[PDB]
C-alpha cells in the first residue's frame, strides 16, 4: 500500500469508464437498450419514442 | 386533398398507420401537419346494385 494515491486515481478512472460503459446496457424505460432491435421490431412512430 | 375509401378505414388515414390504404394508396407522413376530414357518403355514393 506505498503507491495507494497513485493506484486509487487510476481506479477511479477506469471504475468510472466502467460504469459509463455498464450504462449503455440499461433500457431507461424503454423496451430494449439496443437500438437495432428497436429499429428492427418496431415502426418508426414508436421507435423514435 | 380528397377521395372516396371504406367506412373502417378512415383509421388508416393518419401519420404512421399501415395497411392497404396507407401502404399501397395513400400515404401520410409521419411529420405530417394539417386536419383530416371524413364523413359517410352512403346516400350519395351507394347504388342498389
Amino acid at each position: 500500500s506505498a503507491l495507494g494515491k497513485l493506484q486509487d486515481v487510476v481506479n477511479q478512472n477506469a471504475q468510472a469508464l466502467n460504469t459509463l460503459v455498464k450504462q449503455l446496457s440499461s433500457n431507461f424505460g424503454a423496451i430494449s437498450s439496443v437500438l437495432n432491435d428497436i429499429l428492427s421490431r418496431l415502426d418508426p412512430p414508436e421507435a423514435e419514442v | 386533398d380528397s377521395f372516396v375509401i371504406r367506412g373502417d378505414e378512415v383509421r388508416q388515414i393518419a401519420p404512421g398507420q399501415t395497411g392497404k390504404i396507407a401502404d399501397y394508396n395513400y400515404k401520410l407522413p409521419d411529420d405530417f401537419t394539417g386536419c383530416v376530414i371524413a364523413w359517410n357518403s352512403n346516400n350519395l355514393d351507394s347504388k342498389v346494385g
